[PDB]
RNA sequence: CUCCGCAUAAGCCUGCGUCAGAUUAAAAUGAACUGACAAUUAACAGCCCAAUAUCUACAAUCAACCAACAAGUCAUUAUUACCCUCACUGUCAACCCAACACAGGCAUGCUCAUAAGGAAAGGUUAAAAAAAGUAAAAGGAACUCGGCACCUGUUUACCAAAAACAUCACCUCUAGCAUCACCAGUAUUAGAGGCAGUUCAGCUGU
RNA sequence: GCUACCUAAGAACAGCUAAAAGAGCAAGAUUUAUAGGUAGAGGCGACAAACCUA
RNA sequence: GCUAAACCUAGCCCCAAACCCACUCCACCUUACUACCAGACAACCUUAGCCAAACCAUUUACCCAAAUAAAGUAUAGGCGAUA
């Protein structure tokens, strides 16, 4: 028995009780840029995002009604694929990594471990210690596979004041449930594929977790909370999977960190996420002394556009847009 | 002749009727103020019952007559899943066009040169193979209805690398779920095309006419052939309530309004479902003559006569290891008489990716006799798909 | 819940129909037809007996193409998958009939006996005399519920009067009007009877369960 | 807020709590529908006080603290709901003549007992009704055995409480002779 | 070789069999429930 | 050895049975395709709750008052209460008249009111 | 309400409004471990999570984020001296978790 | 020691959680009995869907090649109608049907020897008889009812033999037809009947 | 809810000769979960005159 | 000396007399006690065997409106039993 843990949660303050599972270390902003001591036309890529909010929202004639229910896998779902998917094409000249990865489409990230322990309080088994076992099934929408691996952010032992949530009450409150099933750990393609290195992923929040359904449930104050909790979830599962598809583990803790990025978005609010994988080493016994964290850096989400009058977009924000192109012109550091 | 639906499974017929009824001047008592059944008071009979108000989950649609659009002349549709009898041959007659084995000289020149190829070009499409057969999933044997669209998808992805040598590549893009309709008149009878389904590669100029004047006139002597005693329209969708309209599928404005080549995936685990070779060229040509025709009809309005710039559309379809390759050049739109100009279509069929996949290594008596990966790997079929991909950009 | 009938779709088809099997009950649940029970699962494809049936507009004799021949689960002879204009049927196959082969369906009486082919149906009176039938009709337009078995042909003896006498397989005359539709030629399968079940096993498979008398 | 729910910090632990008396029906009967719509809300949040403190005197095992405050609590709402439904009764009559809110039917069942059969609301009219019409609103002549044989059960019962009354009369006589009368 | 073990609890079944809705649906189990009724059962079905 | 007398519940029977029983709750809704449930805002009840400030009643009446005869409200009573009045002064005026009964508060029938008393169509 | 008809809804019809709701809920304190922002109640079986959501914040004026129900079975097994069973009476148990942070 | 174990389904219904007990097991800590208190929180699962017409020949088996027969779980379109949202219920346990020396029964997934789950000995003595196991001189079945080594399918028995029944083939018998079985079949069909290894060598507490 | 037969829609079956698939050693006339049907003048029965909650 | 013993009520029986029953709210014919969708299923038809004839084969009883008497009479019946 396991718990299921989602990414995408409506539980309120998920993301402080995900840290604690991931050992997970939040830092608003992004990391440090990279210390270092063919021009970006933006004006092609600023109309090639609006050609794609366009053709879903306006010029592509649907059959049939879409329900205010279905937008999100109707009209969304469709702009975030061609978004990715051109942008990739566009900056392929620009980082010559793109020209060879791999893009997938709702493919599965699954990503199982064991955090913590716990005594059986009743039945038969009653006393008896029992690993506090989590597994993470992720479904991004888009996500960028490498054959070679991202720079870190920071180093291996990098330390920070800010100390890692905790909880005085079981797991099941946040609430979660356990369930026993196939203990999967699933970068989005088997071993034998060699991009197996994780680069930058594309989460579409669901229409459950929409923001105008949050306003009035009374949780203004989770919006950021959902991007937050789906970034440290699935970036979590998805660089364990690489450090495991690589033989580490709990007792074989990673020699190198394992970063990756994500997008998270609801169709019209962005958010960026970088997250560096420290330690796997997340047992009672190999957390015992174990002094590294994960840490994961994140941005306050921001409106892509404001509003789509018939064939015109008001209010596009080239900063969102921009920083969409600095995580997809991120490369692995080629050898001297 | 023998009639379908035994008499037991039909609904019972009504009760006779008390004889009350039959007696001039008598008011049959009947438990209808009872408000239930009672066997001793003879049955009511209630006046048909209106709810009054709307309520779509209960909603009944009026008598098909009576629906505004419905019309006295039938009208017969392709759509995604009609599977045609006579196929290819059915298409070419209901398209008013001339089939040409292979593909155009032009298209696969592009390729006849090595500074066209990617890079480690059979590394890269066996790994595509692999992935798409054997890799994408946890399950050990991923089935068609995923390795078919991701295929064809990676294979998409594998051409589109080439935007830093050619930089037109740049002006096209890959769109899902679009749909197009056109209608036309073939020897008095109606027929409509509307289009759904797999992927739509547009581009912001039109591709270049394949087929000189020359070419599009010899056409005359050509003659449809003909199926006797198989109608045109068999196993097409006979309707009588449609819209005569004609539709490219995007509004006016559209960036990309060129459909440059039509993805058609066969995407059905089981055999049944799938079309056969045949049926899927026919899909091909009738799809990509509806693309042309919405095309030509827009920019030249709905008049039928021969087009002096001629419509070019592109069109692939694969159930993942088989492919087929379409090129098909609008050159009339005067369609109604079997005589005069036809439209021409280059087909390569029956173009195989790789012969077959092993996803378990095979053993017999304990010795691998098989690897796991592609089998009978034919890196020429790639080069037809990079061609046609090419083309326009090169 | 009590025995429901599967034969209920009222509108033709060529998709085979999932079947239900009966086990030998009837509708009351009580064993009526011993022996039969079990076997492979099978669906029923709509055979078409009335060879003459012209499309809803169209009148008069037609041609019909033969698209597939294939083997049958619920009947001893092969069928046939007939295209004719746009609509398609399933017909009983004759021991010559192939995948290509153009058939006619003529409800005409010519002045003298019209050449016999194989796989034609036309009205008993215009067949010659003497020429192997199949799939014959007690009355004009019933539909053919004679001679359906594989292998299995009757012969046409004479026609008097507005009327035609034929033999049946069992070596009985019948006689019916001359304005009866019948198809030329032997039912598919003029081997079925050569073969040897040879397995008890198999006779499960066909559904035919152990029926002990005592 | 959240501290509706608990009584004044101040009585926390005290042995007791002096409350007034519970509303009457004449006292309420004066009041207005609007006053009478705020008090009921007024004690809906005493009695959901005194209910949380009932159940905390359980769970810590302590007597509650004068626990006919709920009593009293309960007799006010019940009284408040008589007057109102008093009002509306009334109301109804006058405007209507129908005694109840309900409509009903005395009605036959399937066991051939008589009973008052109370509407529910339905979207559709009754006969084209699926699930009422299965229902049977009537008896067969089987029933009426079995209405015979509880009728003379009933009838038994009867004869022995009256008989066994009689007989309680003459024990009381033998015991107080002067009770003769 | 098991033995005394007849009864395989399934509520689908015992409901269908023996329930309410069964025994009301023919006259002899409407006389099923009126005995029952009339010796006073608690239960007069499942 | 099924326990019969026992009360029947939704955690009894198999996940069929348990799914289908609820415990009374009123449903504020409809499911459609894929089994998703869409909620009527009309359906859930909309709690009417007054404002209580300066709100001189409070739960309990002081023991010091005047305890009063109990007379329950009944139809007569409020017609002498209510409608005498009115019509006594128009009588007088000669103003009254049968047909005008509206005048005084009468309502014919009670089609087209939001609170109708019988069938009674609101909530308490 | 409980224990009383619904007015039945028409697609297009008023608001369903109850004005002297006779729902009453009890605080109780959780027997185990809850966080900070968690409020558990005992309330009647017809209240629905929606119901307590309203309930809370109309009369209340109580934030209310989220709310989450399950029925707690009551034992059957005491027997009184008939050999009887005795019901200890089902009772649904309500978790609500305060929104802004309280 | 492991014979399992964990989970799901089905069944069961609070049935070893806290506190208390004068109740209970061989046991005046334990407690599955009694009293009081607490508890299982949905994402898993259950609970689904507007109408009318129309569409649906091509198995599965790594589905590719070579093959078949018992012939197969998996599909629509047209027009009309439709703007809304996350309710309700299952969620505990050492558990069920039994038998009252587990005598036994019990679907599915995973683990394939366990990371999970368990204790054959109340203490002693070491008589007979009895049960099981192990070892056994020489011999090696001696003395004992009897050692060990016209096709197919069920049955009692079991190494089994035998017979019985079923059944392929075979044979006769009845039947010229459709809308509830036979059969959505049609005499190459359907139904009802009949079918006529020892010895030796070798090993064993027999 | 046992059992016999049947219906609907499911499920299970390691290795070894392995052409042939077969109770060969150890994929079938096999086993098995669920729901339903046949009721005592009866049902069901590869028929023991057996079984149909002793 | 233990185990126990002892008790007088609970009610019940037979008559008489009188023709009984039952809509707080809510739920309940679907898997009863389940707020909320186009029904259609509809009831009526000799009681039988058997107390006995010492078997059994026709044959005997259980109701139809006043206690008594006519009268166990007329009468029926393997003219037997018996009615
Ligand atoms: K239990
Ligand atoms: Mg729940
Ligand atoms: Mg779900
Ligand atoms: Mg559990
Ligand atoms: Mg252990
Ligand atoms: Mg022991
Ligand atoms: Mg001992
Ligand atoms: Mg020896
Ligand atoms: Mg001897
Ligand atoms: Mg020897």
């Amino acid at each position: 028995m396991k718990y299921m843990v989602y990414p995408q949660t409506f539980a309120l303050n998920a993301d402080r009780w995900y840290q604690y599972f991931t050992k997970t270390v939040f830092l608003s902003g992004l990391p440090p840029p990279p210390a270092e001591p063919p021009a970006l036309d933006l004006a092609a890529l600023r109309a090639v995002a609006c050609d794609c909010l366009l053709q879903e929202h306006f010029y592509l004639r649907r059959r049939r009604r879409v329900h205010r229910y279905e937008e999100s896998e109707v009209i969304s779902l469709p702009f975030l694929d061609q978004l990715v998917s051109t942008l990739v094409g566009l900056l392929s000249p620009h980082n010559p990594a793109l020209a060879a990865a791999a893009l997938d489409y709702r493919c599965p990230v699954h990503f199982y471990w064991v955090r913590g322990e716990e005594i059986i309080p009743r039945g038969h088994r009653r006393g008896r210690i029992d690993d506090l076992r989590y597994q993470i099934d992720d479904k991004p929408n888009n996500q960028i596979r490498i054959s070679k691996q991202l720079a870190e952010f920071v180093p291996l032992d990098y330390s920070v004041p800010i100390e890692i949530p905790t909880i005085k009450c079981k797991p099941d409150k946040l609430p979660l449930f356990k369930r026993q099933y196939e203990n999967h750990i699933f970068v989005g393609s088997k071993t034998a594929d060699p991009c197996c290195y994780g680069h930058t992923q594309f989460h579409l929040l669901p229409d459950k977790l929409r923001r105008e359904r949050l306003l009035r449930q009374n949780c203004a104050d989770q919006i950021e909370v959902v991007f937050r909790a789906n970034a440290i979830a699935s970036l979590f599962a998805w660089t364990g999977a690489q450090a495991m598809y690589q033989g580490f583990w709990s007792e074989a803790d990673v020699t190198r960190p394992f970063v990756s990025q994500a997008v998270i978005t609801d169709g019209k609010y962005f958010s960026f996420f970088c997250y560096q994988l420290n330690t796997l080493a997340l047992t009672t016994q190999a957390d015992q002394n174990n002094p590294r964290k994960n840490i994961c850096w994140g941005t306050q989400s921001k409106p892509l556009y404001e509003t789509i009058e018939d064939n015109d977009v008001k209010g596009f924000n080239d900063d969102v847009l921009l920083q969409i192109v600095h995580f997809l012109l991120n490369r692995p550091k080629e050898e001297k | 002749a023998y009639e379908w639906g035994v008499r037991s499974t039909r609904k019972s017929e009504p009760p006779p009727l008390d004889r009350v009824y039959e007696i001039p001047g008598l008011e049959p008592i009947t438990f209808a103020g009872k408000m239930h059944f009672v066997p001793w008071l003879a049955r009511p009979i209630f006046p048909p019952w209106d709810r009054g108000y709307k309520d779509p989950r209960f909603y009944r649609s009026p008598p098909l007559h009576e629906h505004p659009l419905y019309k006295d002349q039938a009208c017969y549709i392709f759509h995604h899943r009609c599977r045609l009898l006579e196929g290819v041959k059915q298409a070419l007659w209901l398209t008013k066009t001339k089939l040409i084995e292979g593909l155009p000289e032009k298209v696969l020149s592009l390729v006849d040169d090595p500074r066209n190829h990617i890079e480690n070009q059979d590394e890269c499409v066996l790994n595509v193979i692999s992935h798409a057969r054997l890799w994408q999933t946890t399950e050990e044997i991923p089935k068609r209805e995923t390795y078919c669209p991701v295929i064809v998808d990676n294979l998409i992805q594998l051409c589109k690398s080439q935007i830093l040598k050619h930089p037109s590549l740049a002006r096209r893009i890959c769109v899902q779920n679009s749909t197009f309709s056109a209608t036309w008149n073939r020897e008095s009878l109606l027929l409509q095309v509307r289009g759904s389904g797999g992927a739509r590669l547009s581009t912001k100029d039109p591709l270049p006419t394949i087929a000189s004047r020359e070419e599009i006139e010899a056409t005359k002597n050509h003659v449809l052939e003909t199926f006797y005693p198989i109608s045109p329209i068999i196993d097409l969708h006979e309707c009588n309530i449609y819209d005569v309209k004609n539709d490219t599928g995007f509004q006016e404005g559209y960036p990309y309004p060129y459909p440059h080549t039509l993805y058609l995936l066969d995407k059905a685990n089981l055999r049944p479902h799938r079309l056969q070779p045949d049926q899927l060229r026919a899909k091909m040509i009738l799809f990509a003559f509806g693309s042309a025709l919405a095309q030509a009809r827009l920019l030249y309005g709905n008049d039928a006569k021969v087009l002096e710039q001629p419509v070019v559309v592109q069109s692939v379809g694969t159930d993942g290891r088989v492919f087929h390759f379409l090129v098909f050049q609008l050159n009339t739109t005067d369609l109604d008489c079997n005589e005069g100009v036809k439209n021409l279509a280059w087909v390569d069929s029956d173009q195989l990716l790789y012969q077959h996949f092993w996803c378990l290594p095979v053993i017999k008596k304990r010795v691998v006799v098989e690897p796991v990966g592609p089998v009978g790997f034919k890196p020429e079929t790639f080069r037809k798909f990079l061609a046609l991909y090419l083309h326009g950009a090169a | 819940a009590n025995f429901v009938s599967w034969k209920s779709r009222t509108k033709y088809t060529i998709t085979p129909v999932k079947m239900r099997k009966s086990g030998g009950r009837d509708h009351t649940g009580r064993i009526r037809v011993h022996g039969i029970g079990g076997g492979h699962k099978q669906r029923y494809r709509m055979i078409d007996f009335l060879r003459f049936r012209p499309e809803e507009t169209k009148s008069g004799p037609f041609e019909e193409k033969v698209i597939q021949v294939r083997y049958d689960p619920c009947r001893s002879a092969d069928i046939a998958l007939v295209a004719g204009g746009s609509r398609k049927r399933w017909i009983i196959a004759t021991e010559n009939m192939q995948a290509g082969d153009t058939i006619l369906n003529s409800n005409h009486i010519g002045r003298m006996a019209v050449a016999a082919r194989e796989g034609d149906a036309h009205p008993l009176g215009a067949l010659p005399v003497g020429t192997l039938i199949n799939n014959v009709e007690s009355e004009p337009g019933r539909g053919a519920q004679y001679i359906r078995a594989a292998g299995t042909c009757g012969v046409l003896l004479r026609k008097v009067n507005g009327t035609a006498i034929i033999q049946l397989p069992s070596k009985r005359q019948m006689q019916v009007l001359e304005t009866c539709v019948a198809t030329v030629g032997r039912v598919s399968n003029v081997d079925h009877n050569k073969r040897v079940i040879g397995k008890a096993g198999r006779n499960r498979w066909l559904g035919k369960r152990p029926n002990s008398g005592r | 807020g959240l501290e509706e729910f608990f009584d004044d910090p101040k009585n926390w632990g005290q042995e007791k709590v002096k409350s007034g008396a519970a509303w009457t029906c004449q006292q309420l009967r004066n009041k207005s529908n609007e006053d009478l719509h705020k008090l009921w809300y007024v004690l809906l949040k005493e009695r959901n006080m005194l209910l949380t403190l009932e159940q905390e005197a359980k769970r810590q095992r302590l007597p509650m603290p004068s626990p006919e405050r709920l009593d009293k609590v309960v007799d006010s709402m019940d009284a408040l709901d008589k007057v109102v439904q008093e009002r509306e009764d009334a109301l109804r009559l006058l405007q209507t003549g129908q005694e109840r809110a309900r409509p009903g039917a005395w009605r036959r069942d399937i066991f051939g007992r008589i009973i008052w059969h109370k509407f529910k609301q339905w979207v559709i009219p009754w006969h084209l009704n699926k699930r009422y019409n299965r229902k049977r609103f009537f008896a067969l002549p089987y029933v009426d055995h079995f209405l015979r044989l509880e009728r003379e059960k009933r009838a038994r019962i009867k004869a022995r409480k009256e008989n066994l009354e009689r007989k309680k009369a003459k024990i009381l006589l033998k015991k107080f002779p002067h009770l003769a009368e | 070789k098991a033995r005394g073990n007849e009864y395989q609890p399934s509520n689908i079944k015992r409901k269908n069999k023996h329930g309410w809705v069964r025994r009301l649906s023919t006259p002899a189990g409407v006389q099923v429930i009126l005995r029952r009724m009339l010796k006073g059962r608690k239960s007069l079905s499942h | 050895g099924a326990d019969r007398m026992s009360k029947w519940t939704s955690k009894r029977g198999p996940r069929s049975f348990r799914g289908r029983k609820g415990r009374g709750a009123k449903g504020i809704g409809f499911l459609t395709s894929g089994w998703r449930f869409v909620q009527i805002k009309e359906m859930v009840p909309e709690f009417v709750v007054p404002d209580l400030t300066g709100f001189k009643l409070k739960p309990y009446v002081s023991y010091l008052a005047p305890e009063s005869e109990e007379t329950p409200l009944t139809a007569a009573q409020l017609f002498s209460e209510a409608v005498a009045p009115a019509i006594e002064k128009d009588f007088k005026d000669g103003t009254f008249d049968p047909d005008n009964l509206e005048k005084y508060g009468f309502e014919p029938t009670q089609e087209g009111k939001l609170f109708q008393l019988y069938p009674r169509n609101f909530l308490r | 309400a409980r224990n009383v008809v619904y007015p039945l809804y028409r697609l297009g019809g008023p608001q369903l409004r109850v004005f002297r709701t006779n729902f009453f809920i009890q605080l109780v304190r959780p027997g185990v471990a809850q966080p900070e922002d968690t409020v558990q109640f005992r309330i009647p079986m017809e209240m629905t999570r929606v119901d307590l959501r309203n309930y809370l914040e109309g009369i209340y004026n109580v934030p209310v984020a989220a709310v989450r129900t399950r029925v707690q079975h009551g034992s059957n097994k005491r027997r009184d001296h008939r050999n009887v069973r005795i019901k200890k009476p089902d009772y649904k148990v309500a978790y609500v978790q305060l929104a802004h942070g309280q």
